[PDB]
RNA sequence: AGGUAAAUAAUCUAAAGGGAAACAGCCCAGAUUAAGAUAUAAAGUUCCUAAUAAAUAAUAAGUGAAAUAAAUAUUAAAAU
RNA sequence: AAUAUUUAAAAUCAAAUAUAUAUAUAUUUGUUAAUAGAUAAUAUACGGAUCUUAAUAAUAAGAAUUAUUUA
RNA sequence: AGAGUAGAUAUUGUAAGCUAUGUUUGCCACCUUCGACUCAACAUUUCCUCUUGGUUGUAAAAGCUAAGAAGGGUU
RNA sequence: AAGCUAAGUUGAUAAUAAAUAAAUAUUGAAUACAUAUUAAAUAUGAAGUUGUUUUAAUAAGAUAAUUAAUCUGAUAAUUUU
């Protein structure tokens, strides 16, 4: 009796947006986090045979917080299969040669499930380092909170893009 | 010794908490049964059930085995015992004279109380 | 140079040293007395 | 600690004044967290310098007997102490800096072994023995001249630089134990082995 | 005349970041290359011939590469295209082999219909020559070292001897039927497979070859061709790309 | 010595199920057939993975986090 | 503060409990940490991700390690 | 301990002690081909090449010992 | 003779640059001294590392044409690049 009904609305997919320079959580509690609401059981209507994730948009991500000397220390594999040719590269270089978003993205990565909705699921989280990124209008806005929001910001962010 | 008996050294908080509590319930069974034979010997005296528990005077037990398990020397209460003694046992043979309590066959149910005193 | 698990004061010149994770020592009278903790 | 609080005397020529950072850089550490956001610009006749003191750090001032105390708010601290100690140092060096200036002889004792001053004094040239041109610019700060090609005299208003730069020149030819050869920051001196030649 | 539209917080009231530099960009990729400082030509390899010195009459292998309506085309910047670069024609070509979209393309820059299209990488824009401006021999001067690229001659498929300098085995002593072969390829049970990369008979050759600091021995307009010691890759009749050598000067 | 010979107890042999990643022999717990409301055992509760919030101290080594590696050396902390 | 020993609830001290009960007797419990030493062959191997917190500041994080505990 | 002209710790290091590897000779029985040719892949406990510390026993050159180092080479 | 070859010819050992291991230093307290820091600041340092050069693979992007009697491919024929 509680399953009939307009079902559109509960299964779509929201954008959420999480900013690292505000946001307190470390790098491996944040990931835990994300990946919760990427699976979508956050959601009542769940069901572990559908993909019922929601997009989420990271963005600051330069100010991510690590703990301990895991910025210098922690080392990243990636074999490519013949035996002598394992590469170890730690966070320090990773960050520089791709960026700090792909720290969060292969955080959350194995917080996955290792199912064939894996590669959908991670698809869903992107990660930008700074503040500049395309889907600024691709969230979950409500009309009782733009009075917070001046005017002349609020204009340049709609029409001023690019 | 190539089979894996993945069996650690240390146990966690969460096996400790289990471990009091079945030391707790062990002591309540022996505080029953001295309940119940002084209920019964105030009974046989004469008193009814509430006035033997209300009784000042608690009859102890006369058995050599329940006289024994109410010694705290004996058979320590889980609030009086140490440490050591709830979560580790006496092994002679292991560096330190102790070795995991959980390493102890069917150590949920056996009870080891009593170690020696300098050991 | 010394690489040794012990490294002890001889000369009452050598001074300890904490440095790289490591226990160091150097004399400044004879540098003989010149040790790492490795 | 006891560094730390010894009084310094500022005379009337050299001002030391404290100030703020517009940009307070925060920088993590283990079980213990820093933020400096305060500066401290120390001005007199020969130059001026600047240092980033910790904001834990706050100078305290006295118009008279130009006595001026340096405290911290939790001296318990490990850290905050021994921060308490070095902000002492390196202030007194400053204002000894501006105010006389330090100073740093490099001697040369081997044979053929001289400095010669090259681009108007900008660089400086070594000759402590080798088939390549050896010698390294000097700094911003760094004033070098050559009374004489055996030695050399190199002052600054910054004592770590003008001791860095002296220390790097050295780096070219350190003393020998068996004949007194190289360059020698100053009236520093080695114990010359026996000759006992082979 | 103002669209609805609807703001979120999160955003709104964000700091303003640059995000910073990745090695992984074709800017900072660009700027750690080691390219040359000058465009480059397009010549067909059209044989070989000797080239005697007349001063001290050394015999030096000299091959002949031709320049024939080598004409640069258009540009690339980092603008619009995150690398410098001169794209360069050569020859012509009947109307009825090229593809209509490619005969646009060449009237938009109006050039000839070409047989040949590439791209020489330069270090900035100052290495960038104006398109629609033909190219000669004369552009390399005598006796300075260019680097030459083209596709090797074809092979087929080859053995291990003739690919790899495997030595064989024993020709006589009772070698049986196996004389061209490697031997062994692996180990025993231990990887239980053959590691990537083994070398293994194959394919070899329609490949492409850089050899670098080829000298330029003689410089002529009047006949069409280039003078480069030694040898280049390739067979009769096959396109060559000259350019400044970045290792030797 | 995952060795050999006996003594006592349990399990596998002939034993499903939960836990120890995987696991004949270890911790629980023994499958008549259903259902699935409630208690639960061992074991767990950041995500993969069903389930959590706290109190007092120590660690700065990613030591450790489900298989503790020793003599000794260094640094520091309490008591006499 | 310097120097030389040990790292101990045995003795002593503190606390709790059972009896004679304002006290005494008896029983029980309470005494260091980090690093180096540190070690081989297809590939990093706590099962994996990953785990140590930060005021300006978020509806909101601050061990997911070790030791003794609570609900 | 003792040699090292002197001095145990430049170098050497009796006999006893604590360990690491499974590269030799063994032990248990769960499990019934040495060498040569060809191609080699991997480790470093580094033979050469690169940087460095010690060497009354580093005057120079050759050397001894030790630390970082597996990119190239090793009839 | 052409072709293929090496016993022959030509070239290459991939710079510049960045952070580094052992090691060598400046200022400097915690700890009046000393201490290159397992404190805050400042420097050097390897045939190693990141890079660079070279080959192979995908095509982000770009120029142009877009119902065709000389738009794009393939089948078909004469062939070796
Ligand atoms: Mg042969
Ligand atoms: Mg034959
Ligand atoms: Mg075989
Ligand atoms: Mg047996
Ligand atoms: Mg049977
Ligand atoms: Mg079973
Ligand atoms: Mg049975
Ligand atoms: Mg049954
Ligand atoms: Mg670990
Ligand atoms: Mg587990
Ligand atoms: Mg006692
Ligand atoms: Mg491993
Ligand atoms: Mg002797
Ligand atoms: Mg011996
Ligand atoms: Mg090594
Ligand atoms: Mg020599
Ligand atoms: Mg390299
Ligand atoms: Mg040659
Ligand atoms: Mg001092
Ligand atoms: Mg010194
Ligand atoms: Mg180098």
């Amino acid at each position: 009796s509680q399953k009939i009904g307009h079902s559109g609305l509960a299964f779509a997919r929201l954008w959420h947006h999480v900013d690292v320079a505000r946001d307190k959580r470390t790098l491996g509690r944040l990931a835990s986090a994300i990946a919760i609401t990427l699976i979508g059981r956050h959601k009542p209507v769940y069901h572990p045979s559908q993909d019922c994730g929601d997009y989420v948009v990271v963005t600051n991500c330069q100010k991510i917080r690590v703990t301990g000397k895991k910025f210098e220390q922690k080392t990243y594999w990636s074999h490519s299969g013949r035996p002598g040719q394992l590469k170890l590269q730690t966070m320090n270089k990773v960050v520089a040669d791709k960026g700090f978003g792909e720290i969060l993205k292969k955080a959350v990565s194995g917080m996955l499930p290792k199912n064939k909705l894996r590669k959908q699921r991670l698809d869903r989280l992107k990660v930008f380092d700074g503040s500049e990124n395309p889907y600024k209008q691709n969230i979950t806005a409500f009309a009782h909170e733009q009075s917070s929001i001046p005017e002349p910001l609020k204009e340049s962010i709609f029409n001023q893009l690019k | 010794g190539g089979l894996l008996w993945k069996i650690p050294w240390r146990m966690s908080t969460h096996q400790k908490t289990r471990q009091r509590e079945r030391l707790r319930n062990v002591d309540q069974v022996i505080k029953q049964l001295t309940l119940g034979l002084h209920v019964q010997r105030c009974q046989d005296k004469g008193l009814t059930y509430q006035e033997a528990m209300e009784s000042k005077k608690k009859y102890k037990p006369r058995s050599k085995s329940l006289r024994l398990l109410n010694k705290p020397s004996v058979f320590p209460k889980e609030n009086q015992m140490s440490s050591k003694d709830k979560y580790w046992t006496f092994d002679k043979k292991a560096v330190g004279y102790r070795k995991g309590i959980h390493k102890v066959p069917k150590w949920t149910k056996i009870s080891i109380r009593k170690a020696p005193k300098f050991f | 140079f010394k690489v040794r698990t012990s490294v002890k004061k001889f000369c009452s010149d050598c001074y300890l040293v904490r440095r790289k994770g490591r226990v160091y020592i150097y004399c400044k009278s004879n540098k003989k007395h010149k040790q790492r903790q490795g | 600690s006891q560094v730390g609080s010894l009084p310094l005397y500022i005379s009337p020529e050299v001002q030391v004044s404290i100030n703020a950072l517009s940009m307070p850089r925060i920088i993590r550490k283990g079980r213990t967290s820093m933020n400096i956001s305060q500066n401290i610009t120390v001005k007199g006749p020969k130059g001026e310098l600047s240092v980033e003191v910790p904001d834990f750090l706050h100078l305290d001032k006295d118009e008279k007997h130009g006595k001026i105390n340096v405290t911290v708010q939790n001296s318990e601290d490990k850290h905050q102490r021994s921060m308490w100690g070095t902000v002492r140092s390196l202030i007194n060096n400053h204002i000894i800096g501006v105010t006389e200036g330090h100073l740093a002889v490099l001697r040369f004792v081997g044979t053929g072994y001289r400095a010669q001053l090259e681009n108007d004094g900008k660089f400086v040239n070594v000759k402590v023995g080798a088939s390549i041109k050896q010698g390294l610019d000097v700094p911003e700060g760094i004033v070098v001249k050559t009374p004489a090609p055996t030695s050399l005299i190199i002052e600054g208003c910054n004592k770590q630089q003008v001791l860095l730069f002296a220390a790097k020149l050295r780096k070219f030819h350190p003393p020998e134990p068996y004949k007194g050869k190289g360059i020698y920051v100053n009236d520093e001196t080695i114990k010359l082995k026996d000759k006992k030649i082979k | 005349s103002t669209r609805p539209f609807l703001v979120a917080p999160s955003i709104a009231n964000s700091i303003t970041t640059e995000a910073p530099a990745i090695n992984h960009s074709p800017e900072l990729a660009n700027a750690r290359k080691w390219l040359p400082k000058r465009c480059g030509l397009i010549t067909r390899k059209k044989g070989m011939m000797p080239y005697f010195d007349k001063s001290t009459g050394e015999r030096s292998a000299a091959t002949i590469l031709e320049v024939n309506n080598v004409e640069v085309i258009m540009h690339r910047t980092s603008e619009v295209n995150g690398y410098f670069a001169c794209q360069v024609g050569y020859g012509s070509r009947h109307l009825s082999k090229v593809s209509r979209q490619m005969l646009g393309h060449f009237a938009s820059k109006v050039v000839n219909p070409k047989e040949h299209v590439a791209e020489f990488r330069v270090k900035d824009e100052k290495g960038l020559i104006p398109p629609g401006t033909l190219l000669k021999p004369s552009f390399f001067k005598e006796g300075q070292y260019v680097d030459v690229r083209s596709v090797s001659k074809g092979k087929g498929f080859t053995g291990v001897m003739k690919r790899y300098g495997f030595k064989g085995l024993r020709a006589s002593h009772g070698t049986s039927i196996m004389h061209r072969h490697g031997g062994s390829y692996g180990q025993n049970q231990d990887p239980g497979r053959v590691l990537p990369g083994r070398k293994m008979p194959g394919h070899m050759g329609n490949e492409h070859v850089t050899i670098q600091n080829v000298k330029v021995l003689k410089v002529d307009d009047e006949n069409n061709v280039i003078w480069v010691k030694g040898s280049v890759a390739g067979p009769k009749n096959s396109f060559v790309k000259i350019q400044d050598a970045i290792k030797k000067t």
